[PDB]
């Protein structure tokens, strides 16, 4: 995709991951552990629902039509009608064709956005006190238990309680 | 010769997804337009200069 | 002490102008055509069953007049007429040529 | 292009890198040189090749049809023979100018994505040992003779070995 | 958007930024001040007005046509003769409605996008003397007068100059 995340610098998905999208997967002095992030989660969720409900939108009303089966020959007049059907089938199969191919781009790359957008919050809460090793994850210089990491995950994660700490360890 | 695509003017090749020589085809045809030419980009902005 | 290490990508010379959404000319270094805009001037043979009516019209190879009865038992993918063709045999007219010449071709 | 770095932070193509679509410069203690990165290189060339095999596969094929000439005036049935095919025309003729414009966008977009994805992850290998210059260039903050220059390039570069050194010469 | 940064990591737009559609808030030891960007504007102004031109450009001029309202009921010819024209309609009704879609879709992602370039510039001429604070500010580690903020908005901000200062605050 276009963001380089999924398929990306993130290596793989995770089959594991059941209650959501996206999410995280720690390790701390308590153990390791995994949740979802329901607003990135639901901010794909969202958008996908909004293409997909202006698609299925209101097809269109049509009543009385042309015949578009003969059981005669008849020259001109039905060359025309045959035509005309022809050249309209053609042109919607090629706005379903385009229509589709459009769209799933969009979704994979939508998706890959998000997926980088929440990569890239999450390292600007992070500030000093972590690094981004490459893959997706951030090591993080200090003591970070269970209620530290959940800071993180829930955007109050206060830097500048743990940039002594983590400054230390990072450079000396 | 050999040619899937036949207009009043002569065979043309069908590789090209569209054509401008002739409205009236008959076989496997591009699909006629009124752009003379259309350009599909298969490389990066060039950009050789600041 | 140490090194740099820069990213970059290639150009060419002079590349090609292409369309896009903003743009009605935005160089890039290579397109490909996608309209075909020209043409030998023959018609291959080939695939197709091509049966050259010659001096003849369709109509009158149907008909048998003489010059025409060639044509007898004909078949084709696509049928040629030239704008040379003529009629030489009792002076006719079809109502509604356009559709028996129709009907007959395909 | 969207990302920012084509025509962006790169401020210029290079007209010597002629074995590559992206690539890199370096200068060490060795001297200077230039290598094409082939990954990048292949995913830009793989997705063009895709979206091109995408728009020239299959011609529709279609035999008897309408006229679409006429050497006599006739009125109403030639008139709509003539509104037909001149309707379908102006259709194809639209699509096919949306088409490539739409195509050609995302083309530069995705090209641009891919050199700013290879700029990206040359800056998480290098980790805290280099800054990026803002032009496009990394300064690395250690030796780093040919076959260093060619383990960032082949994707192996370990960061720690170098860190101690870097770190020395960045902020002391 | 994709990128983020309108309603995004920037939490709002600024009805008070009345010269420009992106620039700079800042604060220093002579106060408080606002500047348009003048670059990142003008850009976003001349793709908008890019697709703009590209969208109003040439309506199609037609004569003679087919007859569209009747007084009589005739049947056969009539009914392919509002077939036609019905079918036109939805089919042009079906491209302006999507053409529009794929527009704002993308209007939005490229004005998101000059935001976020905006933003990856400006860190990228801070170097190590700032830190990005995570909304779309940064912090800046050393005295930055208003001279000194003019010389980071037109670029030619020299990173070296205060880059000891700068380090002493943000590590020591
Ligand atoms: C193929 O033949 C067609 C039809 O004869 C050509 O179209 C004509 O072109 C001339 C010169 O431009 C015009 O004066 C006529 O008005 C056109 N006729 C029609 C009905 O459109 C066309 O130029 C030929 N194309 C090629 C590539 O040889
Ligand atoms: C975020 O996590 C902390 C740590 O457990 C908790 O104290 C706080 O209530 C949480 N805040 C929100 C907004 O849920
Ligand atoms: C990467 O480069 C190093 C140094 O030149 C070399 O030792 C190694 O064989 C290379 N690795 C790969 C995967 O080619
Ligand atoms: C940028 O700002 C500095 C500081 O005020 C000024 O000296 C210089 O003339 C400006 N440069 C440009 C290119 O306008």
């Amino acid at each position: 995709g276009l963001f380089g995340a999924i398929a990306g610098f993130i290596e793989n998905g995770w089959e594991g991951m059941i209650d959501g999208w996206y999410g995280f997967r720690h390790q701390n002095s308590e153990g390791t552990g995994q949740a979802a992030d329901l607003k990135s989660t639901q901010a794909a969720i969202d958008q996908i629902n909004g293409k997909l409900n202006r698609v299925i939108e209101k097809t269109n009303e049509k009543f009385h039509q042309i015949e578009k089966e003969f059981s005669e020959v008849e020259g001109r007049i039905q060359d025309l009608e045959k035509y005309v059907e022809d050249t309209k089938i053609d042109l919607w199969s090629y706005n379903a064709e385009l229509l589709v191919a459009l769209e799933n781009q969009h979704t994979i790359d939508l998706t890959d956005s998000e997926m980088n957008k929440l990569f890239e919050k999450t390292g600007r809460q992070l500030r000093e006190n972590a690094e981004d090793m490459g893959n997706g994850c951030f090591k993080i210089y200090h003591k970070c238990d269970n209620a530290c990491i959940e800071s993180i995950r829930n955007g109050t994660y206060d830097h500048d309680v743990y940039r002594d700490e983590a400054l230390n360890n990072r450079f000396q | 010769c050999i040619s899937e695509c036949i207009t009043p003017n002569g065979s043309i090749p069908n590789d090209k997804p569209f054509q401008n020589v002739n409205k009236i085809t008959y076989g496997a045809c591009p699909k006629y337009v009124k752009q003379n030419t259309l350009k599909l980009a298969t490389g990066m902005r060039n950009v050789p200069e600041k | 002490p140490g090194a740099t290490l820069c990213l970059g990508h290639h150009a060419v010379p002079n590349g090609t102008l292409v369309k896009t959404i903003t743009d009605d000319q935005i160089e890039v270094t290579n397109a490909t055509e996608l309209v075909q805009s020209s043409s030998t001037g023959k018609i291959c043979n080939n695939p197709h069953r091509i049966l050259d009516g010659i001096d003849c019209t369709l109509i009158d190879a149907l008909l048998g007049d003489p010059h025409c009865d060639v044509f007898q038992n004909e078949t084709w993918d696509l049928f040629v007429e030239r704008s040379k063709a003529f009629s030489n045999c009792y002076p006719y007219d079809v109502p509604d040529y356009a559709s028996l010449r129709s009907l007959v071709a395909s």
